[PDB]
């Protein structure tokens, strides 16, 4: 795709979300730069609004899949970069298993030479003792396989997945992922076969920031079509 | 620090004048950012050979990782550099290392359809 241009250096990236979790009203803030020839991303964001009300690994899927390495054989079936610059609209519900649900909406498009990924998260039904408000997630991230199919009848892509979030007793809490993209332009897009994205995060911190913070490497690559 | 960020941003722009000049006044070979990378990660993603190449002469650590574990050697089966993995081998990078996933260079070559690159890994077993 023309889209696919954009991406051929390192790109900077601006995220910005609105929060409301069982009423907890925040906000987050990110920058950093993606190298999508190589599938990576590096970002820190910040808690503008003080501390975060929820554990900072439930938000990762939340927090820019056209830096996804597409390899050579694949490239045909990168809907993400094909959008651009107009982007997309990617929403999702995340069902936390035996807990609440968060349901998000994004625009992930370029804003002048940026890649800007703007969103509002609405949680609601979580428990006050679970594993989401009682932070009882580990700080620490698994190794993923995001599933991608087309809606070629609505120009776009549909995408499921669990994330497994490790809770400190050994036990693992799962997060059901439903997702979809949508063009926001008119201008013809990738529409892929079957695939997914085999995708690697990791969470740090910064030893000078003394906000409430997340250090984000991450590595994703396209397979499943030979 | 100052030093360690330009020598960064010069060895994934692939400015070997500047990573030249930037080691002769100081700058730490294996200066790493917050996410673990260091210059010879960076130059062996890309695929820059004679950074690679000035970089270990100057002492850089061919076994450092990212916050992910990922070696150069790693970095370098991405797009398959082969004249890189061969420099990086010579210089005793572990042919077997795994990320924190388990992942090895050989597994991130598979998944990039670097057919050649497997082969060459897989013989070194
Ligand atoms: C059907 C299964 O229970 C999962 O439900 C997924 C669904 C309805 O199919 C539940 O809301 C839709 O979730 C995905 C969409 C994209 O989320 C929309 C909005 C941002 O929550
Ligand atoms: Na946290």
């Amino acid at each position: 795709s023309k889209g696919e241009e954009l991406f051929t250096g390192v790109v900077p990236i601006l995220v910005e979300l609105d929060g409301d979790v069982n009423g907890h009203k925040f906000s987050v803030s990110g920058e950093g730069e993606g190298d999508a020839t190589y599938g990576k991303l590096t970002l820190k964001f910040i808690c503008t609004t003080g501390k975060l009300p929820v554990p900072w690994p439930t938000l990762v899927t939340t927090l820019v899949q056209c830096f996804s390495r597409y390899p050579d054989h694949m490239k045909q079936h990168d809907f993400f970069k094909s959008a651009m610059p107009e982007g997309y609209v990617q929403e999702r519900t995340i069902f936390f298993k035996d807990d609440g649900n968060y349901k998000t909406r994004a625009e992930v498009k370029f804003e002048g030479d940026t890649l800007v990924n703007r969103i509002e998260l609405k949680g609601i039904d979580f428990k006050e003792d679970g594993n989401i408000l009682g932070h009882k997630l580990e700080y620490n991230y698994n190794s993923h396989n995001v599933y991608i199919m087309a809606d070629k009848q609505k120009n776009g892509i549909k995408v499921n997945f669990k994330i497994r979030h490790n809770i400190e007793d050994g036990s693992v809490q799962l997060a059901d992922h439903y997702q979809q993209n949508t063009p926001i332009g008119d201008g013809p897009v990738l529409l892929p076969d079957n695939h997914y994205l085999s995708t690697q995060s990791a969470l740090s911190k910064d030893p000078n920031e003394k906000r409430d913070h997340m250090v984000l490497l991450e590595f994703v690559t396209a397979a499943g079509i030979t | 620090s100052d030093l360690g960020k330009k020598l960064l941003e010069a060895a994934r722009a692939g400015q070997d004048d500047e990573v030249r000049i930037l080691m002769a006044n100081g700058a730490d070979v294996n200066a790493d950012d917050m996410f673990g990378i260091t210059p010879l990660h960076l130059a062996a993603m890309v695929g820059h050979l004679e950074i690679v190449e000035v970089l270990l002469k100057h002492g850089a650590d061919v076994n450092a990782t990212d916050l992910l574990g990922h070696t150069p050697l790693h970095l370098a089966a991405i797009i398959g550099h082969l004249e890189i993995v061969e420099v990086l081998l010579k210089h005793g990078a572990d042919v077997n290392a795994q990320d924190k996933f388990g992942k090895t260079a050989f597994d991130i070559s598979i998944d990039n359809g670097n057919e050649d690159l497997a082969e060459i890994l897989q013989k070194l077993n």
